[PDB]
């Protein structure tokens, strides 16, 4: 419903998911990864989410597959494919 | 009158597609309309192009919800998009996909037709710019249109092989 | 409108470059430009132009406010260029102020409107509801059907507001992205007969360090009402002026745009139709499914809203059972359209006290469709037969978000 | 990584520079903000309603009034007794900051009310489709400044709007860039922190605007750096007291080369003549600010 406003909650661009948009994927190699923390940082989408064991993981839900985080990723620890 | 629906991707140039169609249309005497979906093009995001056709002039002012032709630009829109969506019965779906058209699995009474046309862009072209040739593709597959207007058009405002080619592969 | 008779001539454009070309043949001397979804084509097109030098004796500015848009062409058409813009929406709001001034000022600036909607909230669709709340500020207002009228109105407009009895600014007004992003086949106005139809725009009284003379003076209470008093009279002007330069342009062009109003099967229409703009070719193609039906519906389309064409439609609804007015606009507070009040307000003092109901539609550029078309038909037959049921109302509100 | 106060969802372009510039604020800031947008892309590419991208209180009026409403907001937690540690903050593009708000910004800040505010610079209105701005650059191609037989695109230099901003007494102004993370978070947490009017002018690079893959965003932005055509410093109270040094500074035309907005001074006659007056400018950024 319309609110008298009309006020939206926050965050609540969770319910788009632009993950549709991709033309390619990031793919993390963590072999390669120095958990230096760049991709999380660059990530226009905030698709790219801290875990406790230092490395990161993307939320397919959302990456657009723009290829920042591939691009400044100082290990070459990140590939684009297509999809 | 007919209408067609394109599907793309921003920066794919959907719009350029279909005002190519209806610059082609009028080359054959028929009277003809394009628009792009109206708002704000974001380059990745899912994005609709539209043409009708006509043998009088178009009047008409309201969007096209039910196509009698619609062009699917890039294969992957298949999963968010329901590109089948309004089509008439005796309609005709035209893919831009290496697959052949059963493999796509889509819940239409419609036609589905693929074609490449990436790879055919890529060969002829060398760039993947793929809203000219589908439109060979286009005449190929519904006979709307005459394959040498559309040339003529894409000729015109500036890639006629990869048009030549797209309407042989369909 | 187009003409089907013109085919061999026309060609496929987008219609903001269908008017942007249709200015340029009109020759300004000063373009001033800002940018606003979705008037940017017409703009952009101009720049262009501008940049592959084809608009001689011409400047372009591209200032950063529309409040210096509109004043750079005020101080522009005091010295004597011929003045040309384009906006819409968030855009024409601003400028509010300067249209006060400009039109009291009698500076015959043409700008051409991309009808949008206003904020808030913000949206970015066609509604009339931009050019509709300028109503008091003293410009012409003329609403384009297509883009052929959009174009063809650019030159029209230029000889309207220029003419020495008239000297008042004035907007083209076309639906925003219906008529400014739409290819359609157009007739591209011709430069040559442009040249014999537009007189060069020669004022009497300009900004000239040889013959000093000042602009934009101080009127207090014994003079302030002449002043008004001669803009309502320039506008009086306007009204056979509108008619005049409409028929001298179907007589050199072959284009017939009808003048300050527009009857489609209107003569014998038990239910008549009024409207304004694009929504006019919609209402033709309806009105043609009723009519191969043998059902009396018409269309009397309103080109010209300022000046309002009182007695002309006043006497095209003469033989009117129900008239429906539609407004892609509404004056909050009242729940009516703009149309729909001065239909009303024009027909109250006469001897025919036909029902008159109003819809409002279009709001931030939700799409009238044929069906709903139909609908407010159907609504409006049973009103002919059984009376007002619902005075004013919006056609299209979503119950489901109240 | 600082917290953001961004989410997923909102509709910027692949790589989007409007994202990057306010996810960096938002890290510096923190969530005790209320945010000012006048329209743009980034206002409409994160509140599509019912939708909001937002994770802290946020405010979109119109295009012009950024600085005047960011006035207001402030004057009304003063009055209410609210003002606490929370951060006003105003974010806006070249052309909201630069041209049409440029009355509402400085009335603002002569008045010294405790606001901060962030230009999101990407040298062009991008929302509605590319046109020129004050923001522009020289010889940039935009849709209101197109290459054609006469004109090599927009004629005009960068309005000089964190010279402007220090003129109005601002007691700090910044430049910074997207290309650079950690150096804008820490700029506008300074910002924000100092109690009066402060100034953030962050270059953003628009891959669609600019003509550049999304995957170049960040790239592009330290190439402008590395030709010094973007100059990085700080000013407390009108006084210059830090730079970016660009020992190693690359010619132009790498720049220039990367962008499709400014291909045509590749293929005209007569384009080399103005890639060496963009390279003036360049070199007078070194001189004039000591990099
Ligand atoms: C008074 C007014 N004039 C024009 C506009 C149209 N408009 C909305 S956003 C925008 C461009 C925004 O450019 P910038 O501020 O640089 O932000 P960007 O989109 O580049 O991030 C324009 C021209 C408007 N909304 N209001
Ligand atoms: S930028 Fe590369 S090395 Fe650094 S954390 Fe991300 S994947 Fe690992
Ligand atoms: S590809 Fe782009 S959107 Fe996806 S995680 Fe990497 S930076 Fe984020
Ligand atoms: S045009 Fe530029 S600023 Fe606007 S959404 Fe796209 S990338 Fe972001
Ligand atoms: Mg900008």
């Amino acid at each position: 419903a319309v609110p008298i406003g009309g006020t939206c909650e926050p965050g609540s661009t969770l319910a788009n998911k632009t993950g549709g948009w991709r033309n390619f994927r990031p793919v993390y190699i963590y072999e390669k990864c120095t958990k230096c923390g760049i991709c999380q940082i660059v990530c226009p989408d905030m698709s790219v989410l801290p875990r406790e064991d230092g490395f990161f993981e993307y939320n397919y839900d959302y990456c657009k597959g723009c290829g920042i985080c591939a691009n400044e990723c100082p290990a070459d620890a990140i590939e684009m494919i297509l999809e | 009158m007919k209408e067609i629906r394109i599907h793309g991707r921003g920066g794919q140039g959907s719009v350029t597609a279909a005002e190519m169609l209806s610059v082609a249309a009028f080359e054959d005497g028929k009277f003809s309309q394009a628009f792009p979906a109206f708002g704000v093009e974001r380059r990745g995001a899912p994005v609709q192009a539209f043409t009708r056709l006509s043998d009088s002039p178009i009047r008409l002012r309201s969007q096209i919800y039910t196509p009698d032709y619609v062009i699917v630009q890039d294969a992957t829109l298949l999963e968010t998009v329901n590109v089948a969506s309004g089509i008439k019965d005796d309609g005709i779906i035209i893919i831009n996909t290496k697959e052949k058209p059963e493999d796509l699995k889509l819940d239409t009474k419609a036609r589905v037709m693929t074609v490449d046309a990436t790879k055919v862009a890529m060969d002829i072209i060398g760039l993947p710019i793929v809203n000219t040739v589908l439109l060979g593709a286009f005449a190929g597959a519904t006979g709307e249109i005459n394959v040498e207007s559309i040339k003529k058009a894409v000729k015109d405002r500036f890639n006629a092989q990869a048009i030549q080619k797209a309407y042989e592969l369909i | 409108p187009l003409n089907s008779a013109d085919k061999a001539k026309m060609v496929v454009v987008e219609g903001s470059y269908a008017v942007a070309h249709a200015a340029k043949v009109s020759r300004p001397n000063v373009i001033s430009a800002y940018p606003i979804t979705p008037q940017t084509h017409i703009v952009e097109d101009l720049s262009q132009f501008m940049a592959d030098g084809e608009i001689p004796n011409c400047e372009y500015i591209n200032v950063e406010s529309e409040f210096s848009a509109i004043s750079a062409l005020v101080g522009a058409s005091a010295v004597g260029a011929r003045t040309y813009s384009a906006t819409t929406s968030q855009g024409l709001l601003l400028m509010h102020e300067v249209l006060f001034n400009a039109a009291g000022m009698r500076l015959p600036i043409v700008m051409t409107v991309a009808n949008r909607a206003v904020s808030a909230p913000i949206n970015i669709w066609n509604d009339h509801q931009d050019s509709i709340a300028q109503r008091d500020t003293g410009w012409l207002q003329l609403y384009a059907e297509d883009v052929q009228e959009a174009a063809d109105m650019v030159p029209q407009i230029f000889k309207i507001a220029e003419d020495k009895d008239v000297l008042l600014p004035g907007m083209a007004c076309m639906d925003g992205f219906i008529l400014s992003h739409v290819y359609e086949p157009v007739v591209l106005l011709e430069q040559d007969l442009t040249d014999e139809f537009l007189p060069k725009y020669e004022p009497e009284y300009v900004l000239d360090p040889k013959n000093p003379l000042t602009f934009g003076a101080f009127a207090d209470p014994s003079t302030y009402t002449e002043f008004r008093y001669l803009q309502e009279k320039a506008m009086q002007a306007a009204l056979p002026k509108i008619e005049a330069v409409s028929k001298e342009f179907a007589e050199i062009y072959g284009r017939d745009h009808g003048g300050l109003i527009d009857g489609y099967q209107l003569e014998d229409a038990e239910v008549v139709i009024m409207a304004m703009g694009s929504l006019v070719g919609t209402l033709k193609d309806v009105v043609d499914r009723y009519r191969a039906k043998g059902e009396k519906i018409g269309i009397l389309k309103v080109r010209s809203f300022r000046p309002f064409p009182k007695m002309q439609i006043r006497k095209a609804l003469a033989n009117a059972n129900a008239v429906v007015v539609l407004d892609k606009n509404i004056s909050i507070g009242t729940n009516e359209g703009a149309l729909f009040t001065e239909t009303k307000a024009c027909m109250y003092n006469s001897r025919c006290d036909i029902p008159i109901i109003g819809y409002t539609l279009n709001h931030g550029g939700r799409d009238v469709s044929v069906q709903l078309v139909e609908k407010i038909i159907e609504e409006t037959k049973k009103v002919a037969k059984s009376g007002i049921t619902v005075e004013s109302q919006f056609a299209d509100v979503k119950e489901e978000l109240l | 990584a600082p917290k953001t106060y961004l989410s997923p969802g909102h509709r910027g372009c692949a790589g989007c520079c409007d994202a990057l510039a306010s996810k960096f604020m938002l890290m510096g800031a923190g969530p005790d903000t209320i945010v000012i947008n006048p329209t743009g892309c980034l206002e409409v590419m994160t509140t599509p309603f019912p939708e909001s991208a937002w994770q802290v209180p946020w405010i979109h009026s119109l295009f012009e009034n950024g600085g005047a409403v960011a006035s207001g907001v402030e004057a009304a937690l003063k009055a209410l007794g609210r003002k606490g540690n929370t951060r006003v903050i105003g974010v806006g593009g070249d052309g909201s900051t630069m041209d049409i708000g440029i009355r509402s910004l400085s009335g603002a800040f002569e008045r010294g009310h405790d606001i901060t505010y962030v230009c999101v610079d990407n040298e062009a209105y991008m929302n509605t489709g590319i046109q020129r701005s004050s923001g522009t650059p020289f010889d940039a191609s935009t849709t209101t400044s197109p290459a054609g037989k006469v004109s090599f695109g927009n004629p005009r230099p960068k309005k000089d709007m964190p010279a402007i901003m220090a003129a109005h007494g601002s007691p700090y102004v910044a430049t910074t860039s997207i290309g650079f993370p950690r150096d804008m978070m820490r700029k506008v947490k300074k910002a924000t922190e100092i109690v009066g009017p402060t100034y953030i002018h962050s270059h953003a690079p628009c891959p669609t605007g600019w003509g550049f893959d999304g995957s170049k965003t960040i790239e592009i932005a330290k190439l402008a750096v590395e030709t010094c055509l973007w100059p990085m410093y700080e000013m407390e109270n009108g006084e210059i007291t830090q730079v970016r040094k660009v020992k190693d500074s690359r010619p132009v035309e790498e720049y220039l080369r990367a962008q499709k907005r400014f291909k045509h001074l590749f293929t005209m006659e007569g384009g080399e003549e103005e890639i060496a007056k963009i390279q003036a400018a360049a070199d007078w950024n070194i001189k004039h600010y000591g990099l």
